[PDB]
């Protein structure tokens, strides 16, 4: 009757291997444990199943578990992550005689491009109308890198984000922010972060 | 340490007159019954002190869900069944699922449905397959067999699950499950009858006989079946009929007493 | 349905003596479907208080229960017990003996 | 696989809603749970099968209806804020036996806002930001980027059509958007995309770029006496066009 996942946020680069965590607590003996991951869609998906009545530890391709039974864990490993990989991931329990599916309250997995060449650079650009609102985005910078959210409340600075342009074999990371306000540049926009 | 078993009976009626319920399900450990469901109460009760007292609300409540699902499955199997069949009265389905532990300590596990009291399907757990007797019955079986884990399933509480509850029901229930009562035996007379009749034991497998002079069996015994009393106890009697020119003699065995008396 | 009889045993709990009291008990078994109908008779007439265990199944699909009443065996007093059944087209009625 | 319409509604409060949820892999166990911002998953109703409707752990002013396996509606009577959450309508296999041996398969969810006053929502404001010749001479690449602000509720979905078709390689929109006064409860929504393509690409004066983004919300019942116009369901659009220059 509970499960647990601890690890609120988690990350990985791509190409690497990674586990999430999760024990669960329960008196049943007879019992269903799954993996469902929900990318940004809100759409659950179904990861992977093991059943208590089973040793073997359940692999789906790259997918795959680290049942201890005994120890009631019960770890998701993700072997060669994907950018597509990226989506909370959530544990669950359910008896073999009751319904609710049991979920852990969810962990949140990031995967980070491996940028062969970084080329961190910040760009501006501007309004195919009025010409007088514009925008400003950092860009091509390496994976290691992390974004400071604006302190100062007007600014908006977006979140990181992974671009994968498969027309030319090329991802990125990126990240944009706007103000009206004049007493702003895209130079400095990003110096706090 | 003597065999014991646990049994769940599910049991449909299709059109059911005022009283009769359309649905009762019971559960059994050797003859004593410790749960029940129906459909007027929908709900899964103990039907013994020590059953009550011994499991959280949670386990009926978690249960009396589980068992109104049954209840829903089997009105309808029960109408596809008619509508198959071409049937048209009051008709039963009925399932039981149960294990047994041996004196030994070994197994045994059964599931079993039947239509109008008669075997319909018959599973197997080393095969993992059902045996049924009609088409009807095989095309029923046949979507079954479809499903690996429900297969799966039962073979674990069969082999796992259902003793694992025998041993704690066994335990909760030790007083008047694992007691041994044994039993008033005596003879009486009534062409000229004796009658070795036994009263008031427990449990309720015993075995009667009467022996020649002690020397061999009588060949023709009629025996009386083991009833219930009323009270917890059971009692049984065994009658045989030339001036006895051989004296005879009752032999008797309960719980590993063999007992013996003379005329 | 291929149906089976109710086979119908009636003693009492404790052995017979006239005058102590006593449960006077009828086992309707092996009866196939359900729905069966059981009255006591003292002298051939309907007991009125009446208990009967609930429901009870059998491995081979057929179903009994126990019809008792406390009473006192009376030298002059009869007991029966009378069933009906789909099974049955008039009352069975199996006279206690002793 | 298993369907569920709206995916987004936006109503006011004391109103009666409908959830639908339908499914066709011929299951006859049906569930439907709930996720408010942050609390787990509530199993609220589920069913064995038709004519089953059974309570789940939480308890809900929701009802249900099993008329037949492929339906598992949800009604709801009077509507009021509190009800505002997530609901996910699921499927699972199993038939032969009432215990739960099977996998459940949720559906698409629907994302429910109910509000005391409608004029707090409001449609977004679409502008496509064009590349930088930056950008361009430098990294021999040109990135669009839209932005969608100041719409509540969060009901919106954005898109990137190049030439009248509708692209998925090239964009990151951004997972979740940014309150644009965070300050409040009530704070408007602004969100983000990036569209990245070929200078090449951008500089081909024949090539149609539109950042469109969908946003659900009032219908025709519903109410609105106010001068902003009723910001009922619509798609908000804008466009650039590729530029040797």
């Amino acid at each position: 009757q509970t499960v647990t996942q601890s690890q609120p946020e988690m990350s990985v680069q791509e190409a690497e291997t990674v586990t999430l965590s999760c024990t669960y607590d329960t008196s049943e003996s007879d019992y269903y444990l799954f993996w469902y991951k929900q990318p940004p869609s809100r759409q659950m998906i179904l990861v992977i199943r093991q059943e208590a009545y089973k040793q073997q530890n359940a692999t789906e391709n790259r997918f795959s578990v680290n049942f201890q039974k005994a120890a009631k864990s019960f770890s998701l490993k993700i072997s060669d992550s994907q950018l597509g990989d990226a989506a909370m991931y959530f544990c669950a329990y359910r008896s073999a005689v009751n319904a609710r599916l049991m979920f852990g309250d969810g962990t949140q997995l990031v995967v980070k491009p491996n940028i062969q060449n970084p080329d961190p650079a910040v760009y501006q650009l501007r309004d195919s109308k009025s010409s007088d609102k514009s925008v400003c985005l950092f860009t091509d910078f390496d994976s290691q890198t992390n974004v400071s959210q604006s302190k100062d409340s007007d600014v908006y600075i977006t979140d990181k984000c992974v671009l994968d342009m498969r027309s030319m074999d090329f991802k990125s990371n990126s990240a944009v922010a706007w103000s009206n306000k004049s007493d702003f540049a895209c130079a400095n926009a990003f110096n706090n972060s | 340490m003597r065999t014991h078993s646990l049994r769940y009976f599910h049991l449909g009626v299709s059109d059911p007159i005022h009283g009769v319920p359309e649905f009762i399900s019971v559960g059994y450990v050797d003859s004593h019954p410790i749960t029940t469901y129906d459909s007027v109460t929908r709900q899964k009760e103990p039907r013994a002190p020590w059953m009550a007292e011994n499991l959280a609300p949670d386990h009926w409540e978690r249960y009396t869900q589980l068992l109104r699902g049954w209840q829903q499955m089997f009105k309808v199997e029960l109408k596809r069944l008619q509508r198959h069949y071409n049937h048209s009265g009051s008709h039963t389905y009925q399932r039981m699922i149960g294990c047994e532990l041996l004196e030994d300590g070994s197994t045994t596990g059964f599931l079993q449905y039947a239509y109008d009291g008669q075997d319909f399907l018959i599973f197997n757990k080393d095969t993992l397959s059902w045996l049924a007797v009609d088409n009807v019955a095989h095309t029923i079986k046949q979507a079954w067999e479809a499903n690996q884990h429900e297969l799966l399933y039962q073979k674990n509480w069969l082999e796992e699950e259902c003793i694992a509850w025998l041993k704690r029901f066994l335990e909760y229930g030790k007083d008047t499950l694992q007691r041994t009562e044994p039993p008033l035996v005596r003879v009486n007379r009534k062409v000229t009858a004796l009658f070795c009749k036994a009263h008031g034991f427990y449990p309720p497998e015993i075995y009667m006989t009467w022996m020649k002079n002690g020397e061999e069996i009588v060949q023709e015994i009629d025996y009386g079946d083991i009833l219930p009393s009323g009270d917890g106890t059971y009692q049984a009697w065994a009658s045989i009929e030339p001036q006895s020119s051989n004296l005879y003699s009752c032999h008797v065995e309960h719980s590993g007493v063999h007992m013996v008396l003379q005329v | 349905m291929i149906q089976r009889t109710p086979k119908i045993q009636v003693y009492s709990r404790h052995p017979a003596e006239n005058g102590k009291s006593n449960f006077l008990n009828c086992y309707v078994s092996g009866f196939h479907p359900s729905d069966i109908e059981v009255d006591l008779l003292k002298n051939g007439e309907r007991i009125e208080k009446v208990e009967h265990s609930d429901l009870s199944f059998s491995k081979d699909w057929s179903f009994y229960l126990l019809y008792y009443t406390e009473f006192t065996p009376t030298e002059k007093d009869e007991y029966a017990c009378r069933v009906n059944h789909v099974t049955l087209s008039q009352p069975k009625i199996v006279k206690w003996d002793r | 696989d298993i369907y569920q319409t709206p995916r987004y509604l936006v109503i006011g409060t004391g109103k009666k809603i409908t959830l639908e949820c339908s499914q066709t892999m011929g299951h006859d166990k049906m569930y439907w749970y709930q996720q408010d911002p942050g609390m787990e998953l509530h199993l609220i109703h589920y069913s064995y099968g038709v004519n089953s409707t059974e309570k789940g752990d939480l308890s809900s002013e929701s009802t249900v209806s099993r008329i037949r396996t492929e339906h598992f509606p949800l009604t709801l009577e009077s509507a009021r804020p509190s009800h505002t959450s997530q609901y996910l309508c699921a499927s699972s296999e199993a038939r032969g036996l009432a215990e739960f041996t099977d996998t459940q398969y949720f559906g698409p969810g629907t994302r429910l806002t109910v509000l005391e006053d409608l004029k707090n929502v409001f449609p977004p404001e679409v502008a496509v930001f064009e590349p930088s010749e930056a950008e361009i001479s430098h990294t021999q690449k040109a990135t669009l980027v839209c932005l969608a602000t100041g719409f509540y509720p969060d009901h919106v979905e954005l898109s990137w059509w190049v030439n009248g078709k509708e692209v998925h390689s090239g964009v990151c929109t951004d997972p979740q958007p940014l309150k644009e006064q965070p300050a409040l409860n009530d704070s408007r929504y602004a969100l983000s995309s990036r569209l990245r393509v070929s200078a090449t690409f951008w500089q081909d004066p024949r090539n149609h770029f539109r950042c469109q983004v969908q946003f659900y919300g009032l219908s025709e019942n519903d109410e609105w006496t106010q001068d902003r116009a009723k910001p009922v369901t619509q798609i908000v659009s804008a466009e650039a066009w590729g530029r040797a220059d």
